[PDB]
């Protein structure tokens, strides 16, 4: 927090829900927007290429987050000066490919599918304290079983998380969820369910958080269609915006 | 490809020198545009006289501006080519109605785009980082990565900022994020 | 050389009002309050983008402006109905627009044309014969009413032309009656030799400013004229900003022992500052803290508060502008200047004159005149003079430097509420 | 039964047996949702397999009318649209969809015909009915316990097998994703007829598969060991020395030449295989293969579904789809169960009690409660 920082970045991974309210130059426009497009065909062309779980996968998207200076990993330190730099780059040159990736329908599905493997990615490189900070940042309010209730299905929950050891388990804590939201975890009956909800440990959570986050993604897509007509008239944002998905990288 | 060459006259020979890239040359005998005269007779260095450089780059902003302000426009039709400074309040769908021909619309000569791209070509030629990462090919980038042209690379910078200051104070150096997401 | 062996040196070119003594005194700007003046639009303070207009913004704007003055002329005069101008009028009819001239030269009797407003006539133009007029001023961008018929529907021909209607002039406060009479010593750029880049002439006037003690020294630029020799040839050894850094604190630190407050108002030739009209203040100074009360960094145009006085100045050369455009059935200066009050803008011509740069959204917000000011400072090539317009003191103190030799500027006495007698003595003095 | 009367008797159940008092009661689900009955879609096979679908009814009236007017051969219920489906080509293009749908389940006896013995194709007998009876024990127990299904109608298809409509609001408003992840979850089968090992369990036995074996165990005994006897001879136990690894087949197969019973070749095959411990769950994977439900998902993934009304006249059997008593489930004979002839004969033998009369009493008396049930859980909720 060197000159004119704040609060207003807290986590590496965000829903991108606030738009920015800055005032930045058309170089650092172009710069993110340009940026922000490599990063994004590189998970593309690494989606086609590779099993998304396989770890040539990841640590090729390391390497290229790394190559482009987007947030990836956390930071255990604080918030420092050039964490924040990087994660104020996130936020703004999202949006600004949001502008340019609203146009047309195949653009916006290209855009989310895009998004969520980047957010999945970034998950997966979530230790659980900053998964819960995360969870609580954006009011998702994941938790909580009891402990007697827990002993009660103790062999139970022992059977259903696969690779669970006996004392290892006692040391977690498991979370109750309605089976709607945990269907990619159900589907292949790899959690128990009792009386409608789902026990779910603290893998398929990643799901019902890009569930959330889609939703989320397609409305704001749909709103920027419907506010183009205020862009179109700014040309120096008009080559760019309308040509990005054409751009050489 | 439509915008005008830096033209700057050396002090020593007089000899018209146009500047449209950073570096001048190939291989290792790249070298920025400023560090030799186009003379090989002289032996002066424009880097030498910076400051003259500084005032023929504000002179030729000024006189841009100046273009596009003037506010002249011309017919598009082939057959009327009526040029004019005075904009009529009669418009239709396209823009003014020509008042010679009262049948075509009136098209500025020097639009704002053309402006907007003469500042950013002035930028270019003194980009050092742009030039090095794309213009430049990788033994050349090499060679150039090194002593003996920081002095060089610095007055760059300060003349690149000029075309910067000057592109911040343009309406077509800094865009509002507020007034694009709402 | 010719200027410094100069012979009539402080010599009294004009006069106007009470008669004073051979020598003027100020108060050092002591009961002096310089402000500017509080109106219903905010003034120019700050740089605005630019380089970047829209024609139809340019068309609201310019349709604005005749809409809006039109509707105060029509209330003034009580009219009834505007007609628009380009359909035929068998029938006297009354229609608003403004002039211009057919074809891109200077405009004559023969080459007038009114357009009208968007409201009243979707900005159409008609030819204007003149034939039936027996007096008449027009000057391009001039928003007038006349009355007339167009028999023919190709050519309106007036029979009246309405006179303009100045803004009332300022309603002082009783804060400032107790105020004394305030100096104030104006002069215009450019403030050095053809030749010369040592400012000789600034020095000799920063020596009037500290012999003399005015309350308020206003000067208008060119600071660093574009037009110098020096300049456009690129034989100056330094920057731009330096040379003008160099001469502001020659300025500042010179006028110390007057301790005077400076009004400085930047020119168009300023070839260090933003080329676009109405110009921003100059914003590349930071004044030590001990001038930072004396100093007032304004817009072109300023209409500036001293203790009441309202005073109108701008920089650019309104008078040469517009002589070479204005046309007259038969003083012409003056005739300029009424047209200016009356126009109710410090730049009605439209369109403007080659040498200007006009940005029309910044024109609209801040080329208004608030009200017909007490003393308008008009500095012109043309020759000094000291007008009374419609009771406004309008004042050309020529430029302090004319080409080799010396040239002049102003000092004048204002005093809220004296006598209409705001400026009680005023003169053209030689440098 | 004579087929040819079919079309004799058809209209007097419609007229005087139907249930209709009830059925609009189910279907109408206490009229908290407002155009809830007039929204859903019904479809009708009449004489001469003509079929009409989009059928919608304003109430009670206006279906006993179309219906004995039409005298249909088959009676489907469908989903609940976003409009009337008599109207749905009024609807503009992509806004006629369907909202809602109460879950259900097809099992069906060919299904299981790689694996049984004592009948094929459409041929049943008290020999192999018991694997329905395992089957609505097996997922019923599911869909109280893992699910938390309250409401739920057991229904006998007529012939070859058995549906399931589960009708709790909440199992009403499920989408099509989550409808398939019911399905596969509930599905351990997996497989055509060019696969031989239909079940490869983990070496982890999740807890539903735990408490499906349970209750597999109880009836294996009789059905596949007493009844079934699907280690008789070499031409069928050779199947489930295919269903094991190679290496103990020999082993087995001698054993096989000294046993006189299937309990004692059972018996001697699970001795086998804990002598051989990865393969400790291979019997397990037998059973289910040989006693685990068959499920469509492409029956319950779908919310456009048309599945056999209940109360509906089998076209063949002639017997009425009557719902099955979940406790009386063991004494449930689907040979017993009332033919259209039987209760016509039953009816011109003696206006609202009509049906109390006939062997329908008990089975509309099962629909009655279950639809107390629903009317309970409407209103205390
Ligand atoms: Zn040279
Ligand atoms: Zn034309
Ligand atoms: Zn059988």
């Amino acid at each position: 927090t060197g000159d004119r920082k704040g609060d207003l970045y807290p986590s590496s991974l965000q829903f991108y829900q606030h738009p920015p309210t800055e005032n930045i130059s058309l170089i650092e426009f172009e710069t993110f927007a340009i940026e922000r497009l490599k990063l994004l065909k590189a998970v593309e062309n690494l989606g086609v290429s590779y099993v998304k779980n396989s770890e040539e996968y990841s640590k090729k998207l390391e390497l290229e987050l790394r190559k482009l200076k987007f947030p990836y990993r956390p930071l255990h330190e604080e918030i420092s000066d050039d964490v924040y730099d990087l994660r104020r780059k996130d936020h703004i040159s999202h949006f600004i490919l949001r502008l340019a990736y609203c146009q047309s329908e195949d653009l916006r599905r290209w855009f989310i599918q895009q998004e969520m493997d980047l957010f999945k990615f970034r998950f997966g490189l979530l230790t659980k304290e900053s998964v819960q900070e995360f969870l609580k940042l954006n009011d998702l309010q994941y938790v909580a079983i009891s402990e007697d209730e827990k002993n009660m299905h103790k062999e139970d929950l022992m059977n259903s998380s696969f690779g669970l050891s006996l004392t290892k388990m006692e040391d977690t804590e498991f979370y109750k969820v309605p089976f709607q939201a945990a269907l990619d975890l159900v589907r292949p009956r790899k959690v128990f369910l009792w009386r409608g909800f789902a026990f779910i440990p603290h893998k398929d959570i990643v799901s019902i958080v890009l569930n959330d986050f889609r939703a989320k993604l397609s409305k704001a897509l749909a709103l920027s269609a419907r506010s183009l007509p205020v862009v179109q008239s700014d040309e120096r944002l008009q080559p760019l915006l309308n040509h990005l998905s054409h751009s050489y990288i | 490809r439509d915008c005008e060459r830096f033209k700057f006259f050396c002090p020593k020979c007089g000899t018209e020198n146009i500047y449209d890239n950073v570096f001048d040359g190939s291989g290792l005998q790249i070298e920025p545009g400023l560090k030799r005269c186009s003379k090989p007779e002289c032996d002066a260095s424009p880097l030498d006289y910076v400051i003259q450089v500084h005032n023929k780059l504000l002179l030729d902003i000024r006189r841009y501006i100046k273009k596009y302000y003037s506010g002249w426009l011309v017919c598009e039709e082939k057959t009327c080519q009526n040029r004019t400074r005075r904009l009529p309040l009669s418009f239709s769908r396209n823009g003014p109605i020509c008042q010679a021909c009262s049948k075509a619309t009136l098209r500025s000569e020097y639009p704002e785009k053309a402006l907007y791209t003469q500042l950013c070509f002035y930028r270019f030629i003194f980009d050092w980082d742009y030039a090095l990462e794309k213009v430049v090919s990788e033994q050349e980038r090499g060679h150039l990565k090194k002593k003996l042209f920081q002095e060089s690379e610095n007055q760059y910078k300060k003349l690149k900022s000029t075309v910067d200051q000057v592109l911040s104070r343009s309406g077509y150096s800094e865009v509002n994020l507020s007034k694009l997401f709402q | 050389q010719k200027y410094g062996s100069r012979t009539n040196r402080g010599e009294v070119v004009t006069t106007y009002g009470e008669l004073q003594g051979t020598t003027w005194n100020g108060g050092s700007g002591s009961n002096t309050n310089v402000e500017l003046f509080t109106s219903l639009d905010e003034p120019l303070t700050k740089m605005y983008k630019f380089m970047f207009q829209k024609l139809m913004d340019i068309r609201e704007v310019v349709s604005i402006k005749i809409e809006e003055l039109g509707a105060s002329l029509k209330d003034h005069f009580q009219i009834d109905e505007f007609t628009s101008v380009s359909l035929p009028a068998q029938e006297t009819v009354t229609v608003l627009g403004q002039i211009g001239c057919d074809s891109n030269g200077k405009l004559n009797s023969k080459s007038v044309i009114l357009e009208g407003d968007r409201e009243h006539s979707a900005g159409m133009q008609v030819p204007v014969d003149l034939s039936e007029l027996k007096d008449y001023s027009l000057f391009p961008g001039q928003v007038v009413i006349m009355e007339g018929t167009n028999s023919t529907g190709r050519r309106f021909v007036p029979t009246k032309l309405y006179e303009g209607v100045p803004l009332p002039f300022h309603q002082p406060s009783k804060e400032f009656e107790e105020c004394p009479q305030q100096m104030v010593i104006t002069a215009c750029g450019p403030f050095t030799t053809s030749d010369t880049i040592t400012y000789d002439a600034l020095k000799d006037l920063i020596d009037i400013v500290n012999r003399d003690r005015p309350d308020i020294c206003i000067l208008l630029g060119p600071f660093l004229d574009a037009k110098h020799e020096q300049i456009e040839n690129l034989q100056l050894t330094v920057t731009f900003e330096d040379v003008f850094k160099r001469c502001l604190k020659m300025i500042i630190e010179g006028t110390r022992p007057s301790g005077c407050h400076l009004v400085i108002v930047p020119s168009l030739r300023d070839v260090h500052h933003d080329p676009v009209y109405p110009q921003p203040p100059f914003s590349c100074f930071e004044p030590a803290k001990e001038d930072k009360e004396r100093v007032h960094f304004v817009a072109d145009p300023c209409t500036l508060s001293v203790n009441g006085v309202v005073i109108g100045m701008t920089s650019t050369d309104l008078l040469f502008h517009m002589g070479a455009e204005e046309i007259s059935s038969s003083d012409r200066f003056s005739r300029i200047l009424r047209h200016i009050l009356t126009q109710r803008s410090y730049y009605p011509l439209y369109p403007p004159n080659e040498e200007i740069n006009i940005d029309y959204e910044a024109l609209y917000s801040y080329t208004p005149m608030p009200v017909t000011p007490d003393v308008f400072i008009v500095p012109s090539e043309l020759r000094y003079f000291i007008k009374d317009v419609t009771g406004c003191i309008c004042i050309n103190p020529g430029r302090l430097t004319k080409g080799l030799v010396g040239g002049t500027y102003a000092r004048f006495l204002v005093k809220s509420g004296a006598m209409r007698s705001t400026c009680i003595s005023a003169q053209v003095v030689r440098v | 039964y004579d087929p040819a009367s079919l079309p004799d008797v058809l209209p007097l159940y419609y007229r005087r047996l139907f249930p209709f008092y009830q059925y609009f009661r189910w279907l109408n689900y206490g009229g908290v949702v407002k155009n809830y009955f007039q929204h859903r879609e019904f479809s009708f096979t009449l004489k001469d397999d003509v079929y009409v679908r989009y059928q919608s009814f304003n109430n009670q009236s206006e279906l006993e009318k179309e219906m004995q007017k039409m005298c249909p051969y088959k009676i489907d219920i469908g989903a609940v649209y976003s409009h009337r489906p008599s109207l749905h080509n009024t609807v503009k293009s992509g806004t006629f969809q369907a909202q809602e749908k109460e879950l259900v389940f097809d099992i069906d006896m060919t299904d299981y015909d790689d694996v049984r013995r004592c009948c094929s194709s459409a041929d049943i007998c008290p020999k192999c009915w018991t694997l329905m009876t395992i089957a609505v024990r097996i997922l019923d127990r599911a869909l109280a316990e893992d699910f938390g299904f309250k409401h739920r109608l057991w229904v006998y298809s007529g012939r070859r097998g058995v549906h399931c409509w589960v009708c709790d609001d909440s199992a009403r408003k499920l989408s099509q994703a989550e409808r398939s992840a019911v399905a596969e979850y509930l599905s351990v089968v997996k497989g055509g007829e060019e696969t031989i090992k239909k079940v490869q369990l983990p070496e982890t036995i999740h807890p539903f598969i735990g408490k499906s074996l349970k209750m597999v165990e109880r009836y294996f005994e009789k059905y596949a060991l007493v009844d079934q006897d699907i280690l008789e001879n070499k031409q069928c136990w050779d199947k489930v020395i295919a269903l094991v690894p190679e290496v103990a087949r020999e082993s087995l197969l001698r054993e096989f030449s000294k046993a006189r019973s299937s309990v004692e070749r059972w018996d001697k095959l699970s001795s086998c295989l804990e002598a051989t411990r990865r393969y400790s769950n291979i019997p397990k994977e037998i059973m289910l293969q040989f006693c685990y439900p068959r499920l469509d998902v492409n029956v319950s993934k779908g919310l456009n579904h048309l599945l056999k009304s209940p109360f509906s006249v089998h076209p063949k059997t002639g017997r009425i789809s009557v719902p099955i008593d979940c406790k009386k489930l063991d004494q449930f004979d689907p040979f017993s169960v009332p033919t259209i002839s039987l209760i016509c004969s039953e009816l011109d033998n003696v206006r609202t009690r009509d049906y109390k009369r006939t062997s329908l009493a008990p089975y509309i008396k099962v629909f009655e409660q279950f639809l107390d049930k629903l009317d309970q859980s409407r209103k205390g909720e």
